[PDB]
């Protein structure tokens, strides 16, 4: 299949060695740090929209976080 | 030597009057000085080299050890002597050693005991001081006439030697005039506060206080046959062992401690005669005699032909490579810069006088284009080739890239770059003044600071400035602490 | 991947249709909903999750839907 | 030795790169690191006496930094 | 390099003289000794950051020794 | 080191700043973390050049300060150690007691 | 009695065999082939690249310079065996002798 | 790809993780970063595939 | 900069002759002839007033 659904979240596990599961560990991670590096206005933009809608600093940290995550990664 | 795209040609432009322009050449990059009416040079300090270079202290790096003696005391009867103390070849300590009537001594106790041992040292270093007036500075200026072959080519352009004996050398360019050089080798890096080691086939730039300071045994530097070792006890390491008997070895060879060591030291050619690279002149351009190539020549009536496609040097310069298709080859090249939707004459030329030469022959133009989309066009009539190009940054770009440049201008050359382009100048003057003192201030404070120590008192000094009621002082330790900030990060080029 | 870092958002859109524009448009969306619709406690625990992270309304639903976007595709 | 006394901060600075700029530039934050991870007993240490020295957090924080940097340097 | 961490403060000690102890023991000090007296103007930058940091004496004094000594150590 | 031993502590040995090996007793080695020794010199950034750092001997001789030295004239012999034999003297008799 | 080499570091080091590959500013990263070779060590600098250099295209370009390495002397940490150990302890009598 | 080809944005190309080489026409080049293509697996701990 | 030598009289046209100056503490240009012919010596006088 396509690679966006891998086989990482069901319950299903055991001692042995998962199918390639140094490279998944960290490939999402991966893919997440250098889509940040390649475009960092959206850092900016990110700032700010955490900011005009977290009061806390849970809050805005919290937005931040999920907006830096999420951008990267439904792309 | 005509660098274009080097990436530190650094643009000079303008005179104060009596036709002389004020500029610093540094080994890493050129100058461009491109006056009215005067043709264009890219002028840079190619090499400065030592001829004569006299040793001033050795220090010795790798050492063999010979003849080793010893001699023992019994605990009261006192310190043990060898008669080869004295000689300056041995080095040697004394140790206690326990005693007894194993050891042949009559009284239990902890005696004296004194080994020397014979040194010498295989391989040695070599500092040797450069004589501030046998110096030989030479400053390559190309005459960036437009020829086919020059672009970047290094091999091209007039040598001209400058040292403190005749420093005002007039170098003749062909068919250009004579530009005046009034240079002043006497300011350059400080030659005397430095030592140049040598190493062995590898020599470096070393401060002169510091080679005075390296844990290593040293000589006169004389040139004798037997050399007398001061401190020779850096090298050789004396192991008491069990308190019962004492051993010496040497240390081994320094070479990668001292290669360590040399770490910021700005490093230096020595194939040959030494040749000081790394170096900066604050040569003074004199262009009262420069005259244009073509000013008596015509107006090419032919059309143009591009032979190599544009190309944008890092500094947003376009270069034009155009053959001319005439039969009167003696000629001057029509260059008109046609904005976007407007005739505008915005973009101009960085050759002074685009001349052909021959039928045969290419010519390089060079120009600076407007920051938005520009035409240029290179012939005269309806069948004139127009170039089109997309000039990309803005104004505000080109702004903050030049003060950038010359804050790390005013980095590595301190007060001295205030002069670099300084066409006269009377506010420019007292600037460089005030940044002198503050300099002389600064550099007393932060000399021997590391990379990331100079980063962290810089915070300190920011963050105490942030939390100072006292609004002068914050304002000062704010203001200090960001240009530490800067220096450590510049620092260490 | 490769496939995880599509050729999405960059600046080089024209007037030709792209490649795989019609299925590239809603891969995404698919695949969260189809996370979304095979593991549903994920739902009650990110309700729970923006209730009790989010003050007003809107923030609760800014961080609820950031959640349900985020894991399917940090899966 | 030599090398405990590494010719950096002195007033020569030119524009050709310095002998071993790259390399020796981080070389004292490194081992400041491997013996920082190689000894983690000297942490809570550094903390303890940062804290009962430090009225203030800024001074709790600079006496720690300092203590930090100056044990294993002095090693 | 590898000079700039000595096997010292290891859990390995013994009765027997070790590797350049007498050599060893005051190389540091030395070499603090000298780039102190080499560079006078850093001592009264040393008073200053210690002064305007520490609110007691007992403060004062720490964070002077602290930055004498880690400053040339980290050179 | 080279005819001279010495007992350094595991830990510091694996954190020494130079290029190890297996030390599998193979022909051909493997040096890992090569970038150590050699230095690259970028000059004007024009161009770059390489050259070996050289002999570490004398860096190496200083940070193995602290390290108890040790013998290795032919099979090695461990000084400066320590025992904890226990002493049973059941069995000893005295000389002259008849 | 016996000892096992466990990981042997290197002190001297000798550089042959220098290669170079450069590329234009834009087109990316320069690749030597030997690079995949364990032999060679080599760090990737990025120089300034002009018609004076062969560049149809001003600006910074990458730039890889791999160079062969093979060390000539060795440190040789050896790890000991706490089972083949020998420890010799002399016990003298205390008899009085002469 | 073999019979078909795109206009990508350079930055992406270098960005994507795939063995390369120079590309300089030659039969049995040497493929910078080839770990991507191979998977090295654990049987518990036993052995290597 | 001033001139120690008072008066620098060459004697004999044959005899090299050598005189003492105090230069100026910033770089200056000492010249020592009339015309374009002038030997010109430049000295960087290290220090402050
Ligand atoms: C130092 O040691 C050397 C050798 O270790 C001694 O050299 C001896 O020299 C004499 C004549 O000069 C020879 O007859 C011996 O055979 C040499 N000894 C050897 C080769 O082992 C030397 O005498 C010693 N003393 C001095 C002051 O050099
Ligand atoms: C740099 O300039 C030199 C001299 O102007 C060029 O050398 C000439 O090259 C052309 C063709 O390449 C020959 O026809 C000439 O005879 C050469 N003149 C000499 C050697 O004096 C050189 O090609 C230019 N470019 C470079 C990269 O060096
Ligand atoms: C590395 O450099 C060496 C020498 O610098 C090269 O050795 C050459 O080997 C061939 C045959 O193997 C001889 O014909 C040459 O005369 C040698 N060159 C010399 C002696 O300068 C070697 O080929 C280079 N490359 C490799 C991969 O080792």
């Amino acid at each position: 299949s396509v690679a966006l659904a891998p086989h990482v979240g069901m319950g299903l596990d055991t001692r042995a060695q998962t199918w390639m599961s140094a490279e998944g560990a960290w490939r999402q991670i991966e893919k997440v740090e250098t889509w940040a590096f390649r475009h960092p206005g959206f850092t900016i933009l990110a700032l700010f929209l955490a900011h005009y809608i977290g009061t806390s600093l849970t809050q805005k940290v919290v937005i931040f976080i999920l907006l830096m995550l999420v951008t990267p990664s439904m792309t | 030597m005509r660098c274009v795209g080097v990436g530190n040609r650094d643009f000079v432009e303008g005179l104060s009057g009596a036709t002389w322009v004020d500029v610093v050449l540094e080994h890493g990059g050129c100058v461009t000085t491109m006056a009215k009416n005067k043709p264009t040079l890219d002028i840079e300090l190619q090499k400065t080299e030592a001829t004569q270079l006299a040793t001033l202290r050795k220090l010795c790096i790798e050492g063999k050890i010979t003849n080793v003696t010893t001699d023992s005391r019994c605990p009261t009867q006192g310190e043990a002597i060898l008669p080869e103390e004295q000689d300056q070849n041995y080095v040697c300590k004394h140790t206690y050693v326990d005693r007894g009537w194993g050891n042949g001594c009559g009284l239990f106790g902890k005696g004296s005991l004194v080994t020397c041992a014979k040194f010498q040292c295989l391989e040695l270093i070599e500092g040797k001081v450069v004589q501030h007036e046998n110096l030989k500075y030479t400053v390559i200026i190309t005459v960036h006439t437009g020829d086919q072959h020059q672009v970047g080519n290094e091999t091209q352009g007039v040598t001209a030697e400058i040292t403190p004996q005749a420093s005002t050398v007039e170098a003749i360019l062909p068919e250009y005039g004579t530009l005046g050089l009034e240079c002043s080798p006497r300011t350059g890096l400080d030659f005397n506060e430095m030592i140049l080691l040598t190493m062995k086939n590898k020599a470096w730039m070393v401060h002169r206080q510091w080679f005075f300071d390296l844990p290593l045994p040293w000589t006169s530097g004389a040139t004798t046959e037997t050399p007398t070792w001061n401190k020779k006890e850096l090298l050789v390491t004396f192991k008491n062992a069990h308190a019962k008997k004492q051993e010496v070895v040497v240390l081994g060879s320094q070479e990668g401690a001292m290669h360590t060591a040399l770490t910021g030291a700005t490093e230096i050619q020595t194939s040959g005669g030494t040749s000081i690279f790394a170096g900066h002149l604050k040569c003074r351009l004199k262009m009262d005699k420069l005259e244009l190539k073509g000013m008596s020549y015509a107006m090419c009536s032919n059309a143009f032909v591009l032979k190599k496609e544009v190309s944008e040097t890092q500094h947003g310069t376009i270069l034009i490579k155009v053959e001319y298709k005439g039969e009167d080859a003696p000629c001057k090249i029509p260059f008109s810069t046609e904005d976007g939707q407007g005739k505008a004459h915005n973009g101009r030329l960085i050759t002074a006088n685009p001349v052909v030469t021959k039928k045969e022959e290419l010519v390089n133009i060079e120009a600076e284009p407007p920051f938005g989309e520009s035409n240029i066009i290179i012939g005269i009539g309806d069948k004139a080739l127009r170039i089109n190009w997309y000039k990309k940054g803005s104004s505000i770009g080109k702004m903050f890239e030049a003060t950038a440049r010359g804050a790390r201008r005013m980095a590595i050359l301190g007060d001295t770059a205030w002069d670099f382009g300084s066409v006269g100048g009377v506010l420019n003057s007292l600037g460089k003044m005030v940044h002198q003192i503050f300099g002389s201030a600064y550099t007393a404070l932060f000399s021997g600071v590391s990379w990331i120590m100079k980063i962290g008192i810089g915070v300190l000094l920011t963050w105490i400035g942030l939390n100072s009621k006292n609004t002068s002082m914050s304002f000062s330790c704010i203001v200090i602490g960001i240009i530490t900030l800067y220096l450590g990060a510049v620092v260490q080029a």
